[PDB]
């Protein structure tokens, strides 16, 4: 019963979360080289800075 | 096999004093959560470049 | 050993069964004493009845809930997520895609992270000298551009 | 029948996608708490040189 | 016209959901869902609860964060269109230095 | 009149749906459970620092 009504209660505020996630997601998700090269080249970076 | 009284029980214990009365409190984290990552997702070309 | 009484079938002898059986070691001495430790029974069928019974009285229709927990969950299940199929579907992959990017540059991020910690805890508190020192570097070059040439 | 369609095309087959966010999740948190020290310092101490 | 239907079409198609439908599949699921609730409750409970109160937190300060966005993009434009200068000093200050 | 009910309920399975469904679900979580909740936890213990 608690799970009926718990997923009576937030289903009409889920698609809009389902929508906003997915995009969210797929605006990194499709830049995965890229934001890997970023964190290693800002690991260097940053560990020179924090060295000093 | 599945249906072994110990993980039915503990599942179901666990279940009630977790959803207890959070239907407010998921409501309100997927709208909030879908605000924010709409306007996250407003600015993918500036995210991109 | 341990020895279970057996019903074979719907009608039969019911018969006493010594489950494991010998592959070597110590072995079962004449005049050994089985407890009830160490015993199995069947299942009779006046328990699977009431048993059955208990489980469709207590999770089944009543009164206040008209199709019962089973059938109110379904129908909750069936109507709130009804066309979120591939909604669903798109935002588990989105989310999977970039968690693991992410977690492939978990070591990355966590390195920047307590480098960027050291950079700010030595640089936090003389706010007030980088102010003054910007201040004094305007002061000083201006020194040298009152005028174009 | 329209339950068990909508769930085959939620999950049709994100079995190791799904494997992958539930670990890259359970990874991140574990390390996340494994260096909160210099997340609460980056997140107290950063406000005053930039403000400066 | 119709017929009721049989007890060996029932079992039939019981025995076909239980063979085509990955009931094994089942035992590994809720034993891994026993995993994750096991003493845990109230710890997910809380959970939600801090769940809630940081995205609300970070909902309120979304337009901030989009500005600081598009601020940086700005600035990295501006200085990704000068790299050729942050190349040459790079390459002559450190010696001079 | 059980018999009928049972086919009607069993027609509607329709174990191919519910076989795929079910793989993913198992592989979603096949090996890590208490994982997870390890990381419910650890993103608790988080949250009430970053709060």
């Amino acid at each position: 019963n608690v799970l009926s009504e718990t997923v009576d209660q937030t289903s009409p505020h889920l698609s809009a979360a389902l929508d906003g996630v997915a995009r969210f997601s797929e605006t990194i998700g499709k830049r995965d080289e890229d934001v890997k090269k970023l964190l290693a080249s800002a690991n260097k970076v940053a560990t020179v800075l924090g060295d000093r | 096999r599945s249906l072994e009284p110990e993980k039915v029980n503990t599942i179901a214990t666990s279940l009630i004093t977790i959803f207890q009365g959070q239907g407010g409190t998921i409501n309100d984290i997927l709208d909030q959560t879908a605000q924010l990552t709409a306007s996250l997702a407003d600015r993918d070309q500036a995210i991109g470049e | 050993a341990t020895a279970s009484i057996l019903n074979p079938s719907l009608v039969a002898s019911r018969v006493i069964q010594l489950s494991p059986p010998y592959t070597g070691g110590p072995t079962l001495r004449d005049g050994a004493v089985l407890d009830v430790d160490r015993t199995q029974v069947p299942i009779e069928y006046d328990e699977v009845r009431n048993q059955v019974t208990r489980l469709l009285a207590d999770l089944g229709p009543t009164p206040e809930q008209p199709k019962g927990p089973f059938g109110d969950i379904i129908e909750s299940f069936a109507d709130g997520f009804a066309g979120k199929g591939e909604q669903l579907n798109r935002t588990l992959r989105g989310l999977s895609d970039a968690l693991t990017a992410l977690n492939e540059g978990r070591g990355d991020f966590f390195a920047v992270v307590k480098s960027l910690a050291l950079f700010v805890n030595a640089l936090h508190r003389s706010d007030q000298q980088f102010v003054a020192l910007n201040n004094d570097l305007a002061q000083f070059t201006n020194s040298f551009t009152n005028t174009d040439q | 029948g329209t339950l068990l369609d909508e769930a085959a095309t939620a999950f049709g087959g994100l079995g190791p996608s799904l494997q992958r966010l539930v670990d890259s999740t359970q990874a991140i948190a574990g390390d996340f708490r494994a260096n909160i020290d210099p997340v609460n310092d980056i997140i107290e101490n950063s406000g005053p040189i930039i403000d400066s | 016209s119709s017929a009721y239907p049989t007890i060996e079409r029932t079992l039939a198609g019981i025995s076909g959901i239980l063979t085509g439908g990955g009931i094994p599949n089942i035992e590994v699921i809720q034993t891994e869902v026993f995993n994750i609730l096991n003493g845990r409750a109230d710890q997910i409970r809380e959970f939600l609860n801090q769940l809630d109160t940081f995205t609300d937190e970070l909902n309120q300060q979304r337009e901030e964060i989009t500005r600081a966005i598009d601020s940086t993009n700005r600035l990295l434009n501006i200085v990704s269109q000068r790299n050729d200068t942050l190349d040459r000093v790079l390459t002559e200050f450190p010696p001079l230095i | 009149t059980l018999f009928e009910t049972i086919t009607a309920i069993s027609e509607q399975v329709d174990p191919i749906k519910l076989n795929e469904t079910l793989t993913a679900a198992a592989q979603a979580l096949d090996g890590l459970g208490d994982k997870f909740g390890r990381s419910i936890v650890d993103g608790n213990a988080i949250l009430a620092d970053v709060n």
